[PDB]
């Protein structure tokens, strides 16, 4: 009965966010690093023109 | 919680064994002809309708069409047997009997 | 999200398809693969029950003869697949079947590609031939000895200009992809076989082939063509 | 030897190695493979400098 | 003085095979007449897998030989088979009423093919990979004479008869590797079975042989 | 030109300089470098294979000059009940048996079968001959024996010995592809050689072998 999945926040019981498959699955967070909003050596200029393209175009609609 | 200080990345402890055996659980049996279908079968008809839905590609499946009956019942018992096939051989690798 | 940890400590914690403890071509009823088999190749499952490849670098011929027939193989599985997929579709060739296609040479309006007439046009056979023979000796030479896309390198896998996007710079990606190359090439080469042999006893297209099975599987089958070769 | 995106041209005023094919020694020439003792005096200092000067005009 | 081994062995060309037989085919195993022409058994890991396939298609060959001969024996003697002869006694399955053992309607009645050909390769595959590796009847047993248990009657268990039934297993081995081989050529050529064939070589030795059916396969 | 050492001429020219194999050192006449299945590998198996080569060039000069001569000596005036070569055995089932040039008292074979016995005989006393020697050699070598093999002494000298060597092997490969040649265009076409090239000459573009080529499609 081993293998648990769900675990306290890097390993922290007390900092209170309890990493899950959705947060921590490698496909989520590959998925969610690779992201504009998180490249944070990008310059910030071009993550909002990134994140800017892909709103107007999807708001339009 | 004393162990899984990192959220392991192999959460999902995965078979490749497992999908192929439950698809093959299922679909086989979903292959054998009974008298309620007309001596056809659930996959069987299910691909009959798949055929005859993407004669019109665009053009959906009606509300009327009994594709979604076999795809609801054929996928019921097939995400049904993939899972209960997971749990199985983790189980049994793991302990849980 | 974390960084992922050099292979230091993790120098072969994904070798599942090399080394001793690797799958084997009838699985545990293979017991233990002949003493030159030891799984360093990609696709060795321990099948060598003829023992055609004991010596070394008859094995190591054999390996390239494999894979240039794998990769051929792959070529003409899609080759053959393809115009009859897109010939079930509505555009029209002159045989989308591959083996009525090569007479489409003796056509009325010649080799169409694609059906198109604005196409290809190809009206002879033997300057087709001639060109083939050329640019096939040439490039076939240049696979064997050195030539404009690369001189020292690999003879199976040269890379450069042959892997332009790059998939083979990770060692451990590409002992993976070897191993995914020569499975997908033994695949296509058995169903290249298989379209061989079931052109032969059928001679219908292998999509065909397939339509008619899956229009009665328990009818049409191969064993409905067993009695075709019998003596008389 | 280099990742996708390099291959593919990105990051510009990486530019060095773009110069070696319009200037210096092996730069690209008038028959391209088959040129191969250019003029002496065509040394690949100037724009242009594809080694054709089959009249020898421009010797001095 | 027979040997069958060692230097002094029978050999394939008889007297003039002094010259005729490579350093590597000493006479130590079954067989061994000394007839390695083409050199494809110079490495002896080659030359193991090659008799370990010499012995399984010498049994096959035997065990088809004797199934290709005993129905049509059968056939002529009296009993009923909907189709006697052996290249087509596979066609009885899409008969009638079946394919039926030995004409009775009521000892196997065999209707699908497909379903046969499922246990068929189900048993074979276990048994095959059993004799590879062993399994329930030996763990740890030679490749080709495991014995152990495919040994109920116990003849082999002196070295010197176990040498001379080897030698004769494979003799009569190769005897109906070659019979098969003649059975198939002669089914393509003639179309009718192995003991009609012989009834039609008795009938007319000088007429009826091989060279009556050899323009039948001409371009023209 | 050299043919041998390791600059020898090669079976792709100027595009053979990483192709060929370590063992494919130019000592054997006709090695031009082609082993890229790796068949040969070991030397013993290297040998065996280089006597099947040399057999196989020998017989199959002897058989396209065999095949060649009764076409032409055939339209040149001579008759021939069946002058083409594929047919040229059936000629013992005529009426008036196998006649050699047409005349009926040079040969006059009937029986087939005492044709095959005569054959088989001294065909079997000549190849053990050649295998381990005999009535003309004991201890020669199994391929250039020579001694009552060359009557006229063309090969006393290494250097000749050496550059008819190469002749010999290359006559013998050009002569065994235009057997398989014609084995393969007379399944095709059904006419012999002679005429085949009296057809392709005849016109070119539209008489050659892609006139044959939806010959053999299945079409069911
Ligand atoms: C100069 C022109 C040149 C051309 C047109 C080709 C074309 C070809 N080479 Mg090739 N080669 C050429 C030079 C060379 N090749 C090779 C070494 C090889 C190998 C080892 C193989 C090929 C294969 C091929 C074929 C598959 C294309 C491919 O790999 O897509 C990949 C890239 C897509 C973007 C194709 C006929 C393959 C083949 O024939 O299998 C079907 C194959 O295995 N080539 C070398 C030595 C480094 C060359 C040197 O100049
Ligand atoms: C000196 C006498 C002597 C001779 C000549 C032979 C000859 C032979 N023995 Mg041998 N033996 C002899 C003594 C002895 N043998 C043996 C024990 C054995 C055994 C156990 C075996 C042999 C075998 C052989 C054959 C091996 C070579 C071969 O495969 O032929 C190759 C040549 C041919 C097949 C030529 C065929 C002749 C004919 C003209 C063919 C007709 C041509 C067709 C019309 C063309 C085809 C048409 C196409 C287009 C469809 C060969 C015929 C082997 C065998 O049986 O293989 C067949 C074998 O297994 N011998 C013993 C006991 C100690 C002997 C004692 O004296
Ligand atoms: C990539 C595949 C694909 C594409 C291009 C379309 C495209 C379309 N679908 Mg289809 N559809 C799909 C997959 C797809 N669907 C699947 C997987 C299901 C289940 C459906 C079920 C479905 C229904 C039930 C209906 C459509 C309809 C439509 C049209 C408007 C939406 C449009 C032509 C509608 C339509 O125009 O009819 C409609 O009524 N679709
Ligand atoms: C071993 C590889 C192989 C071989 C030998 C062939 C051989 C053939 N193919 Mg196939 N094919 C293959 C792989 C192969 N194919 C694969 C992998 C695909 C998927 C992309 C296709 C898709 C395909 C289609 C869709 C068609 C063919 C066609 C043909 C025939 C004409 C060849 C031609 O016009 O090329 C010369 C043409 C080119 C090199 C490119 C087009 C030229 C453009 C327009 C101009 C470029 C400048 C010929 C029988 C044609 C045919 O007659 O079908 C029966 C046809 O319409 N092939
Ligand atoms: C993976 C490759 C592959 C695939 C997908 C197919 C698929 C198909 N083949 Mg082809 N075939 C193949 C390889 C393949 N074949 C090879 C290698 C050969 C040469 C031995 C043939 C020879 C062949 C003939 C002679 C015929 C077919 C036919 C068919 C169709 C009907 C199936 C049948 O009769 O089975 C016959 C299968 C074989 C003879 C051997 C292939 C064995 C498979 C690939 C492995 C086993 C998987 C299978 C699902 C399990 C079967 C065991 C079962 C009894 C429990 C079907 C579309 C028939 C057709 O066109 O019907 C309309 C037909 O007449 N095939
Ligand atoms: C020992 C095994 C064996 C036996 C007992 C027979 C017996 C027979 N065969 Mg079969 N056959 C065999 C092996 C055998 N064959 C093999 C290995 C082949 C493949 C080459 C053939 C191919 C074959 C064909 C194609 C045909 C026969 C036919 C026949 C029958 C007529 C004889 C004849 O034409 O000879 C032909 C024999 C051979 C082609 C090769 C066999 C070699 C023998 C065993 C060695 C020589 C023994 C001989 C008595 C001594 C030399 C005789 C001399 C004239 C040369 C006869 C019942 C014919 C038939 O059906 O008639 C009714 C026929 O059409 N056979
Ligand atoms: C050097 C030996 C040789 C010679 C002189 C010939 C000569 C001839 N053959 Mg034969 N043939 C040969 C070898 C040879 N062949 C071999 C080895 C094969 C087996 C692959 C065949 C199979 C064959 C068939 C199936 C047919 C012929 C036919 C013919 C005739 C027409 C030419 C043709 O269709 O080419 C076909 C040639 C080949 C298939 C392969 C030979 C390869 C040559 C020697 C190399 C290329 C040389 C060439 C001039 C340069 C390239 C040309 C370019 C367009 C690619 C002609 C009399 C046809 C006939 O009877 O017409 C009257 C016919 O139906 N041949
Ligand atoms: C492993 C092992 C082990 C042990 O030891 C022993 C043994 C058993 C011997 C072994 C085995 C082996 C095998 C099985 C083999 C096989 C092979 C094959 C099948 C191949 C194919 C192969 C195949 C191939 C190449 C293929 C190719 C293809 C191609 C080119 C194509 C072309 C084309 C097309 C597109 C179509 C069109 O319209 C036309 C044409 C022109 C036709
Ligand atoms: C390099 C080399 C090398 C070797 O060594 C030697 C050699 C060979 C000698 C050399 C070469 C050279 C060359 C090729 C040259 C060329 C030149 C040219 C072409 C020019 C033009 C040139 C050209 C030009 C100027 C042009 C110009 C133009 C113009 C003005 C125009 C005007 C006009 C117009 C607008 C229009 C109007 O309405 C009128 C007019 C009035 C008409
Ligand atoms: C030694 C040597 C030497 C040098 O060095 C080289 C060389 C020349 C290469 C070599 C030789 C070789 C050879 C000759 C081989 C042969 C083989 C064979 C004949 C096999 C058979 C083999 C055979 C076999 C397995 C057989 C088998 C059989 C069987 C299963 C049967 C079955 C069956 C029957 C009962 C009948 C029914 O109805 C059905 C079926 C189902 C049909
Ligand atoms: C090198 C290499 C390399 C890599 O590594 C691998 C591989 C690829 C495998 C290899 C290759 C190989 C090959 C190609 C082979 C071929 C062979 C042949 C063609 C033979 C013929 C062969 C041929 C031959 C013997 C021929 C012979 C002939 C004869 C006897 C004749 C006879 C006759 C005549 C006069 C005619 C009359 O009416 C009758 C008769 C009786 C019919």
């Amino acid at each position: 009965k081993k293998a648990q999945v769900i675990s306290p926040v890097n390993g922290d019981p007390f900092v209170g966010m309890l990493e899950t498959p959705v947060t921590s699955a490698p496909i989520v967070a590959t998925y969610l690093s690779n992201l504009p909003a998180y490249r944070t050596g990008v310059a910030p200029v071009l993550r909002g023109v990134e994140i800017g393209l892909a709103h107007g175009f999807l708001l339009a609609g | 919680e004393a162990s899984n200080k990192s959220f392991p990345r192999d959460w999902v402890k995965t078979d490749p064994l497992v999908p192929v055996l439950g698809f093959a659980g299922w679909t086989i049996p979903a292959n054998i002809g009974v008298s309620a279908f007309g001596g056809q079968s659930l996959f069987g008809l299910f691909t009959q309708s798949i055929g005859e839905n993407l004669a019109h590609f665009p053009t959906g499946p009606a509300l009327d069409d009994k594709f979604w009956l076999y795809l609801i019942t054929y996928h019921l018992g097939l995400f049904l047997t993939i899972t209960l096939g997971q749990i199985g051989v983790q189980g049994r690798k793991q302990g849980y009997w | 999200r974390r960084t992922v940890k050099p292979a230091s400590k993790a120098s072969t914690p994904d070798s599942f398809w090399y080394g001793p403890e690797r799958p084997l071509f009838l699985g545990a009823f293979t017991g233990e693969p002949p003493s030159y088999l030891t799984g360093e190749f990609p696709g060795d499952y321990g099948w060598d029950t003829a023992g055609l490849s004991a010596d070394p670098e008859t094995f190591k011929r054999y390996r390239e003869l494999e894979l240039i027939h794998a990769r051929w193989a792959m070529l003409g599985a899609l080759g053959c697949i393809f115009p009859e997929l897109l010939g079930s579709y509505g555009v029209p060739f002159g045989e989308a079947v591959w083996f009525k296609a090569g007479a489409q040479i003796f056509q009325e309006g010649g080799l169409d590609y694609l059906g198109n007439p604005n196409l290809v046009h190809a009206q002879s056979i033997l300057a087709i031939l001639g060109t083939q023979v050329l640019l096939m000796g040439a490039i076939e030479g240049y696979r064997v000895n050195g030539g404009p896309l690369g001189e020292g390198l690999d003879k199976l896998y040269p890379g450069g200009s042959f892997d332009p996007l790059g998939l083979a710079d990770d060692p451990d990606t590409f002992a993976e992809l070897k191993v995914k190359e020569i499975k997908n090439g033994r695949l296509a080469m058995f169903s290249m076989f298989g379209f061989f042999v079931q052109a032969i006893v059928t001679g219908k297209g292998p999509l065909q082939n397939l339509s008619d099975h899956l229009a009665n599987p328990g009818t049409n089958n191969a064993f409905a063509y067993a009695t075709k070769f019998t003596p008389q | 030897k280099k990742t996708i995106r390099e291959k593919a041209g990105w990051w510009s005023n990486g530019g060095n190695e773009k110069l070696s094919a319009f200037y210096g020694p092996d730069r690209g020439l008038w028959l391209g493979p088959l040129s191969g003792t250019t003029p002496a005096y065509l040394t690949g200092e100037f724009p242009g400098d594809y080694g054709w000067d089959s009249a020898g005009l421009s010797a001095d």
